[PDB]
């Protein structure tokens, strides 16, 4: 499967929490292909900053054997 | 319950229209079949004792059914699993003499599983001892009629399934 | 109710509304402006219909208030008043409704074992029930007076 | 009438008949006197109802008068003109009885199946009664024919 | 059953009250109206056979599959049957004019109505439409006699319309 | 003794045609027949 | 809308008799395999069918024709057959213009359709569909069809339809026979309906066409007399053994109790005081007593003694009431004293099950009877019709929108609903598109989302359930003792434990989705949606459930809730349909309420409960607060201390 | 779920037996006609949306049903019961390759009756609807397909009713 590795910056809007946060703020993950166009949205649409997207697993250009 | 010719006068009616070429085919076909169907009914109406018993030695006797702990175990339990064998062997007949397996969706496989499940008979020792029934109906009555029969029978034991 | 007892009778015989079932509707119709009157009297008048009613009843058979009396006690007398002003408010519901079907679904049904449960005479409450009714009928007229006494006398006829 | 409608109630349930179906004995027992003028009202004029009433039937039904009809010969007309004098008979029982009691135990339960028995056309019979009743109702006043339409009323609902 | 005195006394008794204003209001307004409902069932007496068959007719005229093959009302027996639904639809309608209340629907109409067509396979749309005819002729019929008020004529119909017929909205 | 075989015979398929518009698309058929 | 359902099944009345169907059902009625006399009638009508479809093969060829010449004879000024869809003194032809173009369609129509029924009653071997479409036919056409013309139209297609078989008097008598029942039935007047008054003010009045009850299979009914043969009495103990026991339990077990036998069939005792003492016997108290609570021991009753299930509310109560009092032995005598049962059964006759077609039918209970009067009824331990008529009045129930089987136990680890056919509990109620459940939170009521929407995500404290979340580092992100790695560990763990209710067994845990957790490549959502869409989720959640109830626990497991109602069941169910169980794991957790409730480092955790597992936690014995449901009277030290 | 191989196997493995000869006869049963399902099932996988829509238009299209006032009326609904009807005839083709019903009575029956009295949708017209299905598919399959098929369709509509 192709895998995006995508780095964000999410703020914090409506609420100052006291706990721990930073791990879900600045984060690079790994996440499939099929489920990028969906977490770009929620990403953005939170408030995040997608500072990097990478195509860490896969080929650009491939018409067949993909997942 | 319905039997061939509801179905068949069913199905022309509800398009308004006359018993048609397919219809009669049909129809004449249940009527050539019926003599010899109603001897099979008749050979099993006369041997239902000797079919069930001789299922029941195939299939369940000498085995964890029958001993204790077995839902065939004590005498009460026995007698209503031949008699329950029995209800299948008559309703089968039903279905051949009708030709339509609805006498088994309305009076037998109606909370069938109901009875089963509530009571924790086990399916796959009845599915077993009805094939049993088929086979020995098969050898008493023929291999044609015998067939004619386990599709009646198949369609029970499907049910249970 | 005197419409519903006529309905559930036609529907019980798979028929519309006979003629004398609608000629009972058209009597209670038009006495409902006389049963709204007595309804209205006997609510404005709870209060001191309750107040003398316990009182008579009180001073009539004092062993209820008395130690060992199913009354005893200012709590207990409380509650006595209490239960003579539920049965005061299902006579009124009986009234406008003209009938006592009301009062047997609420206050009726089953009494016997909760008296019982509770340990009080049930001929007392009978008694209290009488004491509300003499009350009532001494602030209406004559024929209103009789009308609410019927449904006084059946909740006294349940009791004992 | 409503006072054996109210016993065989009461006695359905074993107890006394509760205020307000005596209530209603009290009215039906105060209309009498219309009641009985109604009665004797349509009793007299008997006659002029029934030609009224078949004439118009007949212009309605001039099949059943026609030969093959179940009135075709005078024999079957004279009985036709008997069953709506009964039939008016019966109204007026009804009419002093306060309910349709003595209608249908007389002339409704099992109408249908006599007169099968006998080919005459229910339908004929329902237009019948019909007829019968706006020539009976044409001899009445406007209050006693509003008392005494919902038993012609009856009559037709019954009869189909 | 519940007729609108009987709901009103089980409304102010769920909170142990006594009759208040409104309550007197309220069974005023029913009392007042109680002549008027008297004479819409009376009329209605005086014509239901008629109304039957009138509405059934021009619902299979509205819905002529209904008495074609594999129509519902096909058959003379299943004709028959709808008739008769019909006439319990207008008996039960009457009763809930005279009660001022809806509940002998409910109970005696409503209640597992749904499930005996779906099992039958009684088509609800045209029995609610069938409803609707019935409640417009009783309508027609009311105003052409000499009767003042005909508003709560429809407030049955209505309901075994919005009880039974499937939500769209 | 194979005449016996209804059930357990060949099947024979019977015809059920495809329904179509009902009297209660009249209008539109006769909008239909004048559309063209 | 109504409140309460009381199930809907299959209803198949009978149309219409034919020979088949009434020799089998009269054999099976009586719980007996066909004998000679219903096996010579099937090989009888068997040999005259070749005849029979010949006859209707030469009708339905002819139709045209037989048909023209009805329309012939009877219409005048014009052709009938422009648009194909003895003599009584009354009849004139009728003429095309006037009498109008619908009417003559209808004219038409009636005739081939008459045609067509003759030829099925033909083939049936048995009028009884002529008879049952056609008696009272004349009422509903008069006013807009003469009747001595429909008369003489019957009488040309009669002629016609026999003139075809001069072959002898086997196919002429049979269509001539037909063809007779037809205009007899066609000049009959309507039968009055049959009425079924209610036996008290709780129960409706009803009434059925006499043609239903025609079609319909009539039921066999049983009288016991002096003067019986033996064998008719021996038949007529054995339909009371099946009607009182639901089953012949003589021939069964050779259970039976003789000297009731003895005296009902010398006379001693009428057939309703056999009844009485059997069903007090210790044979019925033990099989439909003894094995039942009161509450459903009185609806089986109703069964056995009265043929119907309970009607109304009302009489669930009196009768629960009366065995709340007297027991088995009052319920009986109640039952068989009723009134209701001597204007059925009277003295003599066996009791039977009315049910459909054999009276009107009520709507209020019509699914319940439709259970009762199956053979699994003994099997249905809880109540139904009081169930039921109690919910009527009432609203909507705490229970998921698909019925009371679609909600598991609410309990740590195990998907666990109740089977529909094991010990059937079922409870369906008619929940819109737009019902909400209300649940319960774990934690402060007043962050409950409905109430405080904002309030999503936050942790509930001591009041709910813990939650792991991964907020200290994780470990490499060389030296041992680094203290990070128990943290991330128990956070695996929770999450397997959220997920599938407990600890996998050794060697089933996703190691990669782990090690690819632990080294910071995914999120704490990435794990806990590769652990959802694993082949073990699949195969121990999904796969061996109803696909609603799979969704149901997956909607629990993963939001920590129960559905709502409608909207959200809808929509995962859709896209199970669409695309399958890898894309519904996907929709639950990339849901907005997902990431409110739980980001991308809190492992899932049970949020919200339904009122019934609330009550099953807090209601017992040991957890049941003193405060809950009951006056709590302050203690205080008596005054003379 | 059960196929025919694993109720062979799990009989034989409630009692601890290996397979003895009457076991393996019923696997050479099964094996003989899985060819036979095998292409069966590719027909009908080929033809789903086709077996659908023929059986929908020969059953329930211009009826009260689908008319304003059905359970069929408005799209959402008319979509849902298509969607129930893609569900039968896939988890029927599931269960014929399977030799068993246990697929349906576990993922579709265990629970639907009490849906569809929930939904208040009509199981009359859904049972039409299974049966068009079935004579649809028996004519798009063949006999012994046709036959096969129909079992399993005919065990939803036991089910159901
Ligand atoms: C000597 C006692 C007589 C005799 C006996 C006999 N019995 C069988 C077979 C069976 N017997 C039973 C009986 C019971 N099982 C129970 O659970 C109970 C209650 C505890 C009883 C009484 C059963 C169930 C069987 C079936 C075998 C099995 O265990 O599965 C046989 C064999 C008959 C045959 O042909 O197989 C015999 C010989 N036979 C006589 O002639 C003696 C008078
Ligand atoms: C042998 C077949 C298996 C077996 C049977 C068994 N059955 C029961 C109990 C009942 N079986 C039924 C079934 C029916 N009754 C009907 O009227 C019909 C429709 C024609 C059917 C299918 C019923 C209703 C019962 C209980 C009530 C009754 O007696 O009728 C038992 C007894 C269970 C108990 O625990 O009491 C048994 C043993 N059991 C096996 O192990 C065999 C594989
Ligand atoms: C044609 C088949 C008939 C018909 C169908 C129909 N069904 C619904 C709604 C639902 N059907 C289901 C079905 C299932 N749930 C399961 O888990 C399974 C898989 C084994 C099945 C088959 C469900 C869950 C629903 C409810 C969905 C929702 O939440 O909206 C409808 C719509 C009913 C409504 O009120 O929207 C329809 C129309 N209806 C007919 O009239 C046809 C005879
Ligand atoms: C205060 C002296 C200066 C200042 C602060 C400021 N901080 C933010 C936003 C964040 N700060 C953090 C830092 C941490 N979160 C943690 O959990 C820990 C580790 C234990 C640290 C050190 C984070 C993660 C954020 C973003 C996420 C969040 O705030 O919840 C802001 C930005 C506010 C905004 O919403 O844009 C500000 C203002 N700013 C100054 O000017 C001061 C000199
Ligand atoms: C009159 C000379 C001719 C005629 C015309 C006619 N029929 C109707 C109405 C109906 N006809 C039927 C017929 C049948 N029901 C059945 O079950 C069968 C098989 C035995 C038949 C043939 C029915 C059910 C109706 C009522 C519903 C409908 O309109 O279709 C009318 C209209 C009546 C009206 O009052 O509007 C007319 C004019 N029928 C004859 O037989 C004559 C040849
Ligand atoms: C006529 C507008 C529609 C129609 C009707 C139709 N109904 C049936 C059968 C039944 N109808 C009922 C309904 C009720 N029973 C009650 O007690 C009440 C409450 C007061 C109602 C509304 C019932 C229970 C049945 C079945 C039992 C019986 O016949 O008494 C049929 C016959 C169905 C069949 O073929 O078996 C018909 C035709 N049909 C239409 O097409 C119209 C939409
Ligand atoms: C045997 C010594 C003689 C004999 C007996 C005989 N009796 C009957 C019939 C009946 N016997 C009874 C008696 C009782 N039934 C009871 O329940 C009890 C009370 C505990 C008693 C004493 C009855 C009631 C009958 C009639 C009903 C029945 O058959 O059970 C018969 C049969 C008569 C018939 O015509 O069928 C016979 C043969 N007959 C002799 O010849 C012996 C001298
Ligand atoms: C008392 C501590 C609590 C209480 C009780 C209560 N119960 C009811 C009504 C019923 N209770 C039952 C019970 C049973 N059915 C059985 O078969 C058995 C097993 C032996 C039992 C215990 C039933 C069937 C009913 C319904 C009776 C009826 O039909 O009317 C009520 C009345 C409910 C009503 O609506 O009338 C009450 C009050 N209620 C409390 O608040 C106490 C905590
Ligand atoms: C052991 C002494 C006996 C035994 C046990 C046994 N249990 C199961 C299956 C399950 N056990 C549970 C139990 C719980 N879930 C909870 O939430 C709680 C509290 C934390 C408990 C105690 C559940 C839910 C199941 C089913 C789900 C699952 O197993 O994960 C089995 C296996 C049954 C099967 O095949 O599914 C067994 C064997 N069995 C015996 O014979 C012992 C007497
Ligand atoms: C106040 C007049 C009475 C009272 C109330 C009370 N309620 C709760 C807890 C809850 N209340 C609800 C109610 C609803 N939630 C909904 O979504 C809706 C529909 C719009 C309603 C009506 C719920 C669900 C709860 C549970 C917690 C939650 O909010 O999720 C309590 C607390 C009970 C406890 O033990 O904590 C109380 C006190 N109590 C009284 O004594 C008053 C008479
Ligand atoms: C016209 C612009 C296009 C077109 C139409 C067309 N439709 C059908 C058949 C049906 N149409 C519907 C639609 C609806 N039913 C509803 O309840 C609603 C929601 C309010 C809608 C819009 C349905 C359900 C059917 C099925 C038949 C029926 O009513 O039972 C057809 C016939 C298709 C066939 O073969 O039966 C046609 C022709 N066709 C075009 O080419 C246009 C683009």
């Amino acid at each position: 499967m192709r895998m995006f590795r995508i780095t964000a910056c999410v703020p914090s809007q409506t609420r100052i929490r006291t706990q721990r946060e930073l791990q879900n703020t600045y984060f690079t993950k790994l996440v499939p292909y099929d489920n990028w166009f969906r977490e770009q949205q929620r990403i953005m649409k939170m408030g995040g900053k997608i500072v990097k997207v990478e195509l860490a697993t896969g080929r650009p250009g491939t018409n067949a054997g993909l997942a | 319950m319905q039997d061939a010719i509801t179905a068949v006068i069913n199905s022309a009616d509800v398009q308004g229209k006359y018993l048609d070429g397919a219809a009669m085919d049909k129809l004449k076909s249940y009527f050539a079949s019926g003599e010899l169907r109603v001897r099979a009914a008749s050979v099993i109406s006369a041997n239902a004792a000797t079919i069930v018993k001789e299922a029941v030695a195939k299939s369940l006797l000498y085995s964890d059914v029958t001993r204790p702990g077995g839902n065939m175990y004590t005498t009460r339990r026995y007698a209503a699993c031949i008699r329950d064998l029995d209800y299948y062997l008559r309703y089968a007949t039903y279905a051949m003499l009708a030709g339509d397996a609805s006498i088994l969706d309305e009076r037998v496989l109606n909370g069938l599983k109901e009875t089963y499940n509530s009571l924790g008979v086990p399916i796959s020792s009845t599915v077993q001892a009805i094939q049993a029934i088929k086979e020995v109906t098969a050898s008493l009555v023929g291999a044609d009629a015998g067939k004619e029969m386990g599709v009646y029978l198949d369609y029970i034991c499907s049910g249970l399934s | 109710s005197i419409v519903t007892k006529s309905i559930v009778n036609a529907d019980a015989e798979a028929r519309y509304l006979s003629p004398g079932e609608l000629d009972r509707i058209k009597a209670f119709v038009t006495g409902g402006a006389a049963r709204l009157r007595i309804a209205e009297t006997l609510t404005g008048s709870r209060e001191t219909i309750v107040k003398q009613a316990g009182d008579r009843l009180f001073q009539k058979r004092p062993d209820i208030v008395s130690p060992g009396g199913n009354a005893y006690g200012e709590e207990m007398t409380a509650t006595c008043l209490r239960d003579m002003d539920y049965y005061l408010r299902l006579v009124t519901y009986g009234v406008v409704s003209g009938d006592v079907t009301p009062i047997e679904e609420i206050g009726l049904v089953g009494v016997r074992e909760m008296y019982r449960s509770l340990g009080t005479p049930i001929e007392a409450v009978a008694q209290s029930v009488r004491e509300m009714k003499e009350v009532a009928s001494g602030l209406m007229s004559s024929d209103d007076a009789a009308e609410a006494s019927a449904y006084f006398d059946f909740v006294i006829g349940k009791m004992s | 009438s409503v006072v054996s409608q109210v016993i065989l109630q009461a006695d359905d349930q074993l107890r006394y008949p509760t205020s307000g179906e005596l209530k209603g004995i009290q009215a039906f027992l105060t209309t009498g006197a219309q009641r009985i003028r109604i009665a004797e009202t349509l009793a007299e004029n008997e006659k002029k109802i029934v030609d009224q009433a078949q004439k118009q039937l007949f212009k309605k039904h001039p099949e059943y008068r026609a030969p093959g009809g179940n009135a075709y010969g005078q024999r079957q007309y004279n009985q036709c003109l008997r069953d709506y004098g009964w039939y008016l008979r019966l109204v007026t029982y009804g009419v002093l009885a306060g309910n349709k009691e003595p209608i249908e135990t007389t002339g409704l339960i099992g109408v249908k199946e006599m007169y099968n028995s006998l080919n005459v056309p229910v339908p004929g019979m329902v237009d019948a009664v019909t007829v019968l009743k706006d020539a009976a109702l044409g001899l009445l006043s406007a209050e006693d024919a509003n008392e005494t339409a919902p038993y012609f009323d009856y009559i037709i609902q019954f009869m189909s | 059953m519940r007729d609108a005195v009987t709901t009103l006394i089980k409304n102010y008794d769920l909170t142990g009250r006594y009759l208040d204003r409104n309550a007197m209001d309220e069974l005023k307004a029913y009392f007042e109206s109680g002549s008027a409902r008297i004479a819409a069932a009376a009329m209605i007496n005086a014509n239901s056979a008629t109304i039957v068959k009138r509405a059934a007719a021009q619902l299979f005229e509205e819905i002529p599959e209904l008495i074609r093959p594999s129509g519902n009302a096909y058959t003379t027996r299943r004709f028959s049957a709808c008739l008769r639904d019909m006439d319990y639809y207008l008996r039960y309608a009457s009763y809930a004019l005279i009660a001022a209340d809806n509940n002998v629907l409910d109970e005696r109409v409503l209640q597992g109505l749904r499930e005996t067509y779906n099992s039958l396979g009684v088509p609800i749309g045209p029995t609610v439409r069938g409803i609707q005819i019935m409640k417009e002729m009783i309508e027609a019929m009311a105003e052409d006699s000499s009767l003042n008020s005909t508003d709560f004529i429809a407030s049955p119909f209505d309901h075994m319309t919005r009880e039974l017929s499937e939500l769209s909205v | 003794p194979s005449q016996v075989a209804f059930a357990s015979g060949d099947p024979i398929p019977q015809n059920v045609a495809r329904r179509t518009p009902g009297p209660s698309l009249n209008r539109f058929k006769e909008m239909a027949r004048q559309v063209k | 809308s109504v409140k309460a359902s009381g199930g809907s099944s299959l209803a198949r009345p009978q149309l219409y008799q034919t020979v088949p169907v009434s020799a089998i059902s009269q054999a099976e009625q009586q719980d007996r395999f066909l004998e000679g006399s219903e096996l010579n009638e099937l090989t009888a009508y068997f040999q005259s069918g070749a005849l029979r479809l010949e006859i209707a093969e030469t009708l339905t060829q002819n139709a045209d024709l037989i048909v023209s010449r009805a329309a012939n004879r009877i219409f005048t000024g014009g052709s009938p057959l422009s648009y194909l869809e003895p003599i009584p003194p009354g009849f004139r032809p009728i003429n095309i213009a006037r009498y109008g173009p619908s009417n003559m369609q209808k004219s038409l129509r009636d005739m081939s359709w008459f045609l067509r029924y003759t030829t099925y009653a033909i083939v049936a071997g048995d009028p009884n569909i002529i008879v049952v479409n056609t008696r009272g036919l004349k009422e509903v056409i008069e006013n807009a069809c003469s009747i001595d013309a429909t008369i003489v139209a019957i009488q040309e297609m009669r002629a016609a339809s026999a003139d075809y078989f001069r072959n002898n008097a086997q196919a002429k008598e049979i269509v001539l026979q037909y063809f007779d029942i037809l205009l007899s039935e066609f000049k009959a007047p309507t039968p009055a309906n049959k009425v079924r008054q209610g036996p008290s003010n709780d129960i409706q009045g009803l009434e059925l066409p006499q043609s239903y009850f025609n079609a319909a299979a009539k039921r066999q009914k049983y009288a016991m007399k002096p003067g019986l043969s033996a064998l008719e009495k021996n038949a007529v103990i054995k339909a009371a053994y099946r009607q009182i026991f639901e089953r012949d339990i003589t021939k069964a077990y050779s259970q039976s109790i003789s000297y009731l036998e003895s005296q009902v069939r010398n006379g001693d005792i009428s057939m309703k005081e056999f009844v009485r003492r059997l069903a007090k016997s210790p044979l019925y108290r033990k099989q439909f007593f003894e094995p039942f609570i009161n509450s459903r021991a009185l609806e089986l009753a109703f069964r056995h003694i009265l043929g119907r299930g309970p009607s109304s509310r009302e009489e669930v109560q009196k009768y629960f009431s009366i065995v709340s009092s007297g027991g088995l032995p009052a319920l009986v005598d109640a039952l068989v004293d009723s009134q209701e049962y001597a204007d059925y059964f009277g003295e003599e006759t066996v009791p039977y099950l009315r049910g459909l077609g054999v009276e009107a039918q009520e709507c209020r209970n019509w699914g319940m009877q439709q259970d009762l009067f199956s053979y699994s009824a003994p099997f249905r331990k809880v109540p139904q019709f009081i169930t039921t008529f109690a919910q009527y009045d009432r609203p909507l129930p705490d229970q998921h929108v698909y019925g009371s089987g679609n909600d598991p136990l609410e309990i740590q680890f195990g998907a666990i609903f109740p089977k529909e056919t094991r010990n059937p509990s079922k409870r369906p109620a008619p929940f819109n598109k737009d019902t909400k459940r209300i649940l319960i939170h774990r934690g402060p009521a007043v962050n409950n989302q409905v109430g405080n929407p904002s309030a999503v995500g936050e942790f509930p404290g001591s009041l709910g359930a813990k939650v792991f979340r991964l907020n200290g580092g994780l470990p490499g992100a060389g030296t041992s003792v680094k203290f990070g790695e128990s943290s991330t560990q128990a956070l695996i763990r929770a999450a397997y434990r959220q997920v599938f209710g407990r600890d996998l067994y050794e060697g089933q845990r996703l190691s990669v989705a782990e090690i690819q957790l632990e080294n910071g490549d995914i999120s704490v959502r990435e794990f806990i949606k590769r652990l959802a869409k694993s082949e073990l989720f699949l195969k121990l959640y999904w796969a061996p459930h109803y696909v609603c109830k799979a969704i149901e626990y997956m909607h629990r497991r993963l939001l920590g809730r129960p559905t709502y109602g409608r909207q959200e069941m809808n929509q995962y169910f859709d896209i199970a349909s669409k695309q399958g169980f890898y894309a519904v794991v996907e929709a639950m957790i990339d849901s907005k309420e997902y990431s409110d409730a739980f980001g991308e480092d809190t492992v899932p955790y049970e949020r919200y409960l339904t009122p019934g597992g609330l009550q099953m936690r807090s209601a017992r014995v040991g957890s049941l607060r003193e405060d809950i449901g009951q006056r709590v009277d302050k203690e205080v030290t008596p005054r003379f201390v």
